[PDB]
């Protein structure tokens, strides 16, 4: 597959984003309980809940798409659908809106990925996002400072950095420590005090944000330079043109 | 010249709109804002008199850990904030929909031929002032032929009058011109001689209804209304019985076979009657708006006033009330209508269009539309990109989708001379922007943006129409904010461009060219800011009813 | 024939039933099977005579909520059940063993009804089914019990609620699949206001049943609004086949090979990857390091796609066995297929824009509710020309039991009544062996 | 004793009530009235600052060649002249439809178990309560989770606000009785039982939209802003993700699956959508109403209650100005609530049932019918013809053929207990009026009374319904006035003799049953009569965003 | 369409006027019509001219009727059948034939 046209930087990080055969760099360890604690669904030990049966209990029909479609493990258990969501900074955020609903569809099963300028979301089973979200937090997909988890009053993508080079939130869930260099989760996504702080470690620098970014800006690489970008939107934006008045 | 939006910018922040770092959260929350106190200490007295909590700043998240910020109305010198700009509170935007709702057109000429030729009368202009003068005695609320009739009070309905037009000069002269709307007077040359060919010798009739029964009822009462007391009028000024078979025929000209609605009605899931706004299609929104008449040599002005004007009413009210309510979309529809920011894009995409093309000189063609679309489209883009303090102002990815492509759609509607690739214009801004950025608007903004490039030009029977044709009622702009008012402009821009006197219905046009209208319609950005600074004197209020 | 396209068609396990069948004998204005299913569905109607019984005895008439104290009676329906359908079947019928039916279900609980066709014949719409069928059981339970005149006008508003002072058969104890003809959004649309939950409960959660029959009644609808005629015919013709009756067992095999380990990505690499060997799409140009597709038949490269965005929501939604993500299915398998390959999406833009909406109104405050609850008339998901629904079919067909407003909650009644029908529950054999039949006609 | 309209026709006239003779044409014309003299000063005014002519007592024929007279609103001592009682002039008619226009009623039951059932949440009295508190901040139009948001002034909405209400006395008295409509306080104990226990343990809100929004949009906002700001209350006081699948169903259940609207949307010819009056059924009307919780050991003034909030409603607002407007129809609707003569008839009748059968002890049979009806029909009859100054008074054929066949069809219904047999007394009435006097009606009133007879029992598709549930839109009605406000009395009757708590949804009348309204519904007489003095204070004003 | 007045009564879009001979070539365009409106040759379709091609009568064939729910596809099959017919007559461009569309069937959908 190859995913994405253009020649960019930009174009190329893109194209990693949604390749699963990309492995995304790992920057940053976060255990398994302080994933459950971001999320803040359940409690660490919590037993799963349910929304229905196992699927072993519920007695679904005969059907020969049931049968080919394997179920992800949280399906079989009858899991809570729940999510995580994102808020990426439009000063060099690592990704960005679509390129997550589109690298979350091509990467991940059983998955419900929405996209909005401030905010993106995955809704998928509990245990399955779990093994997600460890993903999403420990890698490439995430910066600490320039990105934001998320569930609710997510301003900032758009805002100017604070002195610190942090985005900007109206609940400050993610606190630059100036004496560590390091950012601490202090809440969990929704907003809630962490009993026990999170740390997500260190920002990126300058230099590897432009680096590993997806969004085109004037002042990085710019998607008016990417003309092979531009001509594969501006051909959908004809062809879209003519089907629509006469396919024949 | 400095960018349009620039002082603006430097108004709003203490930075310099170049700046990419800020202070948050020590700026006091609420606090900073004296509309927020105002609100504050108002709920408190609202929940003290109710004995029910009411406003409280301490619900939900705190508002106020960035700048609140104040908004410039483009093309004024006012800054308010962003709460004065909400329809609530704001009895100029109030005004501007009860004007609308309040009014229809009712001809003339299927009555008076019901006169001639089934009463045997004659119809002269002494007549038809006699007629004029009784039904503005009559249309307010006030009795002609019965005894023993109760009767609205005069001061209460002020603002509801009767006058005619004609395109025949001399008609037009030899009626009492107090109850007539001149043509020649409030139209420049060449615009008024158009119209006047386009109404020749027919005779028409702006009727508008009592803002406080517009109010107190809807909007499918005004042509219902309209047709009463024209029922009554002609009987009085004709001296016919006083009900016969034909006093029919004038009801079902005046409520069906001469009417002009404003608005179309609408279907169950939105189930409303006219004179709603859900039925305004774009063309009449920008027939309605008077700025082509009083701005004519210089089409952004024109174009931005409809996008004013459209804004307003389809995404504050029809959107953001009627179709949804709560706190709303004022921020949504300010976008378009302040810090001269899409005023900034516009003139740019202009420029671009008068040095490669001439307006309305461009081939009618998709290559056309890839040009200029795509030129637009990044200028605006580049603009948030080397502003930080404009992409906060702008914070959201919808009010910068409709801005960039109301600019790019209304360029290439300036270069061809037609909306529909204007329109292409549009479709192909949001696409380039979404690339660009990698994000586009809220979660369901791009409904009508992604469905929208095949059903530009496409001929079926629920995708095909005129972008002058088009409403809130058209399927795919059915429920989304940031694109009818736009659209609204889009359909103005090739117009203006041209110097056509008219969008798409020359009686609309003429039917707003009124001094006697509460809200004034050739200057609708600058009515919003009277509005915002609590200037402006709205019809329909109950004081003189009421304790003092 | 005016088209020289044929299909292969195949059972819902996969299995060749036919072959090189020419693809007019699938249109709806062609295929007999078609017509009987529309015919059917046109015709049919659910009575919940224990429900009519419990608002008389109660008085509960009128709507949710509403009683009038002083005006029950106490009538036993449900057990002279079998005397009432009697008698409301000898006022339905036109003539002795024409094709009324009125059968009991439940012990006497509910009637399934089908007015005769005849009737039909002679009007102008569809709405007799419920007027009929609701005057002969007001008037069979009258003359049952003897009902006096003072009282009659309660079993009236038991049977159809507060209709006429209502639009809606408000409170109505009867049910139809399609609904009243004011509630159109435009002419053409009645076959499109019927609820995915419906069509999902009707065929039993058999997920290619529900896409087969959501597909059958929404092409059915774009030959009706015209959007099928002359220039699009084909467009939506090999819609039909492709998407919603498995031609060429594509759709089958797409899930066959994404269903253990697959995404919505990797069943758009195995597409695309199929059109290009069957030679329906080619690489046109090259740029750096990325192939442009293209293709002399947009119509079968729509076809195709379709066929594989109804694979990606099973494959997505089915490994979830949740039917929320399919507005997100809808939306990514179609904008992430465009920049793979420089074509168009499905119905050129119009699934992925109906997708962005959908998805908003599936996920906000301002509208909608969960999938099972729109259908092709509402203004959510209207947009597209058949290609969207069937798809939110599929995926509801798969839930396990996620959703509040599940079909079990919303459609009970109609499927009580309705998966009784053989052609309902189980149309593509009926639609395959159809084809089958008149194939030499063609 | 003195029959109940003798007081009013002394105050109106020279002459005593039974003399047949008197005097016109020396009056004075229209200066014989303070409030014409009014008018005619004020229109003066009006034309000297619009530059257009308006009200004129010298167009057409001149009014007052007979007594302009004054009206007593009924069950009151105030007198006065018809205009106060247009529904232009009266600020309190206004609020009365307000108030039901801007209400809904929601459920929170299936929003309940979304969060017990799909988000695994507890739902206690302590997150209603703390819900509650959030939406009363919210649903006036203030924010709960997002930054820089813009929110109406609290001031401008103090009438929008939600109470909730249940059967169960013990989740009752569990949340902040600022919250609640308490049934055991606001009902008698029979009452209040009887509503608990078809309630049971549902919980129903009980939403209040802004005066303000309700006039500048229409009806069917109401619903919309509802479940907008209930939505944003569910995230808030809730804490999940603010707009996940789960959202689309509390969005679902607010809109559709748990809303009682107070009207039903109307067909094409009289398009409107949901709460408009059109589509209020004549027994929510009688529900709205709450004289029955406050005088409910006198069913005729409960009944006679319903009329006068029904006749003002349908005939002066719904007929008078949304199906029609000008003038109106202000007499039309005070026959049936001034000048205690509807009351006289209906005491008549009332007495003639307890006398002869016992109240809801006689068969409920035609000839319960024809005696009943009969009886009261010629008693009402005579009553105009022993008293000219009556006959003068109710000067219009349908003023009196309303007024009579009210009084006859609600007798008919206190002696059977039954809603559909006291419509065919008035259908009787009717017909035995004209035959007596040889006039009914203006032209058209007699189209439903003609097709009265036979569809009072039809079963028939859009014939057969209890009159209960009939309203303006049943098709035999929906045109014509003198009847709609009567059958909601008719409607009332039966379940006011019986001590019925209410007559068709017990939430409609529960959620009436709420100090914190605007007007007064229990006592819609005297609120009438303090509008028409001037007295009333609406809310929806804006005199607070407008110039001093 | 040679005067742009479309979308309802005193409405007109100046510069859309389109200047077609389809009176003057009314049997060409109504046989192309009748090919998209029949469903097969020889079915109980009619498309016939009158007032020396002012006017046609269209009887759309009862079969689309047996697969409809009710009649709107007469107005439907018939308007689309001769906007395509009137575009392919006089090769009207992508970018003009949204005008033929309104001139047969008006301000559908908005209204
Ligand atoms: C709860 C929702 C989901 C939904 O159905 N509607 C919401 C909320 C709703 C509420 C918020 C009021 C409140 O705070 O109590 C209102 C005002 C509508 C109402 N009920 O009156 C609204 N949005 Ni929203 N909403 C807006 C917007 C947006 C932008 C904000 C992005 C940002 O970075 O700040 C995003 C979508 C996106 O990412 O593109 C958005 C999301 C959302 N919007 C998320 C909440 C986001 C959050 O948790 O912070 N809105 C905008 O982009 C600007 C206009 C603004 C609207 C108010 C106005 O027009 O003045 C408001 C319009
Ligand atoms: C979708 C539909 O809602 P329902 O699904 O019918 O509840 C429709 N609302 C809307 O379109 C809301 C539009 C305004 C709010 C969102 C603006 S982006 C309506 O109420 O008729
Ligand atoms: O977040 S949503 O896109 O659902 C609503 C934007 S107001
Ligand atoms: O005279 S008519 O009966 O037509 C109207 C009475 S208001
Ligand atoms: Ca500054
Ligand atoms: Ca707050
Ligand atoms: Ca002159
Ligand atoms: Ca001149
Ligand atoms: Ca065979
Ligand atoms: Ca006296
Ligand atoms: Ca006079
Ligand atoms: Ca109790
Ligand atoms: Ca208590
Ligand atoms: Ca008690
Ligand atoms: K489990
Ligand atoms: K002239
Ligand atoms: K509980
Ligand atoms: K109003």
């Amino acid at each position: 597959a190859q995913y994405y046209p253009g020649t960019s930087k930009v174009a190329q990080n893109r194209r990693n984003f949604c390749n699963p055969e990309y492995e995304l760099e790992k920057l940053r360890e976060i255990s398994d309980e302080d994933v459950v604690k971001i999320l803040g669904h359940r409690a660490p030990g919590e037993e799963y809940p349910s929304v229905h049966p196992p699927l072993e209990e519920m007695d679904e029909p005969e059907d020969a798409i049931r049968e080919m479609v394997e179920p992800i493990d949280g399906a079989k258990a009858g899991d809570r659908v729940r999510y995580i969501q994102f808020t990426d900074s439009m000063y060099f955020a690592p990704a960005q809106p679509y390129v997550r609903s589109r690298a979350y569809l091509c990467r991940y099963r059983g998955a419900d990925a929405g996209t909005l300028s401030g905010r993106q979301i995955i809704e998928t089973r509990e245990r399955d996002l779990e093994k997600v979200s460890k993903e999403l937090l420990e890698t490439e997909f995430f910066d600490p400072a320039r990105s934001g988890v998320r569930g609710k009053s997510v301003h900032g993508h758009s805002l100017r950095l604070d002195e610190d080079g942090m985005m900007f939130d109206m609940l400050r869930r993610q606190i630059y420590n100036k004496d560590t260099g390091k950012v601490e989760m202090v809440k969990n996504q929704i907003g809630d005090e962490l009993d026990e702080p999170v740390d997500l470690g260190e920002p990126l620098d300058e230099e590897t944000l432009m680096d590993k970014t997806t969004i085109y800006r004037v002042d990085g690489e710019a998607y008016r330079d990417d003309v092979e970008a531009v001509e594969i939107m501006q051909r959908i934006h004809v062809l879209r043109s003519q089907g629509g008045y006469n396919p024949e | 010249a400095d960018k349009l939006f620039i002082n603006a910018l430097k108004k709003k922040f203490e930075e310099s709109p170049e700046e990419k770092k800020t202070t948050f959260y020590t700026l006091g929350g609420w606090k900073q804002s004296e509309r927020k106190t105002e609100f504050v200490n108002a709920g408190k007295e609202v929940a003290e008199k109710r004995g029910i909590p009411q406003y409280n700043p301490d619900i939900g998240t705190p508002l106020g850990q960035r700048v609140l910020m104040p908004y410039q109305v483009s093309t004024t010198d006012t800054y308010v904030e962003g709460d004065d700009l909400h329809f609530v509170n704001n009895a100029a935007m109030q005004q501007l929909w009860d004007d609308i709702r309040r009014t229809v057109i009712v001809g003339l000429n299927h009555a008076h031929a019901v006169i001639e030729k089934r009463l045997g009368k004659e119809v002269t202009p002494e007549t038809i002032t006699h007629y004029l003068e009784t039904v503005n005695h009559a249309m307010p609320g006030a009795a002609v032929v019965q005894e023993h009739m109760v009767e609205t009070h005069p001061a209460l309905v002020a603002d509801s009058y009767v006058k005619v037009f004609t395109g025949n000069d001399e008609i037009a002269d030899e009626i009492d011109p107090a109850f007539v709307i001149d043509i020649n007077k409030q139209f420049p040359e060449d615009q008024a001689e158009t119209l006047k060919a386009e109404v020749g010798d027919g005779i028409w009739q702006v009727v508008r209804i009592p803002t406080i029964v517009s109010r107190t009822c809807d909007g499918a009462t005004t042509s219902r209304w309209s047709a009463m007391q024209i029922g009554m009028s002609m009987i009085s000024a004709y001296k016919q019985a006083a009900g016969e078979a034909a006093t029919g025929d004038f009801a079902y000209a005046a409520k069906h076979a001469e009417v002009i609605h404003m608005g179309t009605y609408l279907p169950v899931r939105r189930a409303r009657g006219e004179n709603e706004p859900g039925g305004v299609p774009f063309g009449y929104l920008a027939d309605i708006c008077q700025s082509s008449r009083v701005n004519y040599d210089d089409p952004v002005r024109v174009s931005l006033d409809v996008v004013a004007t459209g804004a307003m009413l389809y995404d504050q009210i029809w959107l953001g009330s009627y179709m949804s309510g709560g706190v709303g979309f004022t921020q949504y529809a300010t976008a378009a209508y302040t810090d001269n920011i899409l005023d900034d894009f516009t003139y740019f995409g202009k420029e671009y269009v008068e040095d490669k093309y001439g307006l309305c000189e461009a081939p009618n063609t998709m290559d056309t539309v890839l040009d200029i679309a795509t030129e637009v489209t990044f200028y605006g883009l580049e603009q948030y990109e080397e502003y930080p303090a404009l992409l906060e102002d702008q914070f959201g990815g919808s009010q910068r989708a409709a801005v960039v492509a109301a600019a790019a759609g209304c360029s290439t509607a300036f270069a061809t001379g037609n909306a529909q690739t204007g329109l292409s214009g549009w479709y192909l801004s949001m696409y380039l922007h979404k690339e660009q950025h990698s994000r586009l608007g809220f979660y369901g903004y791009d409904l009508q943006d992604q469905c929208g490039a095949s059903n530009v030009f496409s001929i079926r029977g629920d995708e095909g129409l005129p972008l002058e044709l088009r409403g809130p009622n058209y399927p795919n702009y059915a429920m989304n904010v940031g694109h009818q008012g736009e659209y609204a402009g889009i359909s103005q821009a090739p117009h203006a461009a041209r110097g056509d006197a008219f969008v798409f219905n020359p009686l609309v046009k003429i039917a707003f060219a009124d001094d006697n209208l509460v809200f004034d319609f050739t200057n609708v950005r600058g009515e919003f800011a009277k509005g915002a600074l609590r200037e402006f004197e709205p019809a329909g209020e109950r004081a003189l009813i009421t304790p003092a | 024939a005016k088209f020289e396209d044929k299909v292969d068609l195949y059972d819902d396990r996969g299995n060749l039933v036919e072959e090189q069948v020419p693809l007019e004998a699938l249109s709806p204005l062609r295929n007999p099977a078609i017509k009987s299913i529309v015919q059917g569905i046109k015709r049919t109607v659910a009575v919940n005579l224990e429900g009519i019984e419990n608002a008389l005895k109660t008085a509960k008439v009128g709507g949710p909520a509403c009683k009038i104290m002083g005006r029950e009676l106490d009538l036993d329906i449900v057990g002279n059940a079998e005397s009432i359908a009697a008698a409301a079947k000898e006022m339905i019928q036109v003539t002795e063993d024409d094709d009324t039916k009125v059968e009991l279900l439940g012990g006497g609980k509910r009637a399934l009804v089908q007015v005769p066709s005849a009737r039909f014949d002679v009007a102008a719409e569809y709405s007799a089914a419920p007027l009929v069928t609701a005057t002969a059981f007001v008037q069979a339970i009258i003359n049952e019990f003897d009902v006096s005149m003072y009282d009659a006008n309660m079993v009236k508003a038991a049977v159809l609620g507060r209709y006429p002072q209502s639009v809606e058969y408000m409170g109505a104890n009867i049910a139809t699949m399609l609904d009243i003809p004011q509630k159109l959004e435009g002419p053409g649309y009645a076959l499109r206001n019927i609820m995915v939950n419906h069509v999902v409960a009707t065929t039993l959660k058999n997920t290619l049943q529900a896409a087969a029959l959501s597909t059958i009644l929404e092409q059915t609808a774009m030959f009706e609004m015209g959007d099928a005629v002359g220039a699009f015919e084909r467009m939506h013709l090999l819609g039909l086949a492709y998407q919603g009756m498995n031609a060429d067992n594509l759709v089958f095999d797409l899930v066959k090979a994404n269903g253990k380990e697959g995404t919505v990505g990797s069943v758009i690499a195995d597409l695309v990857e199929r059109a290009l060997e069957d030679g329906v799409i080619k690489v046109e140009k090259e740029l750096t390091d990325y192939k442009v597709y293209g293709t002399d038949d947009l119509a079968m490269w729509n076809a195709y796609a379709a066929a594989g965005l109804m694979a990606a929501t099973m494959v997505n939604q089915g490994a979830a066995r949740a039917a929320q993500g399919v507005s997100s299915t809808l939306l990514y398998y179609n904008d992430l297929i465009e920049f793979e390959t420089g074509l168009p999406s499905v119905d050129f833009g119009k699934v992925e824009g109906t997708a962005v909406g959908f998805s908003f109104f599936s996920h906000s405050i301002y509208g909608g509710g969960g999938p099972g609850i729109f259908n092709g008339n509402h203004i959510v998901t209207r947009h597209s020309k058949g290609f969207a629904i069937p798809c939110v079919a599929a995926a509801m067909a798969l839930d396990a039991g996620t959703q509040m407003f599940s079909p079990e909650a919303t459609s009970g009644l109609i499927k009580e009544v309705f998966s009784q029908v053989d052609e309902f529950r189980e149309p593509l054999k009926y639609v395959v062996e159809a084809a089958a039949e008149i194939k030499n006609e063609i």
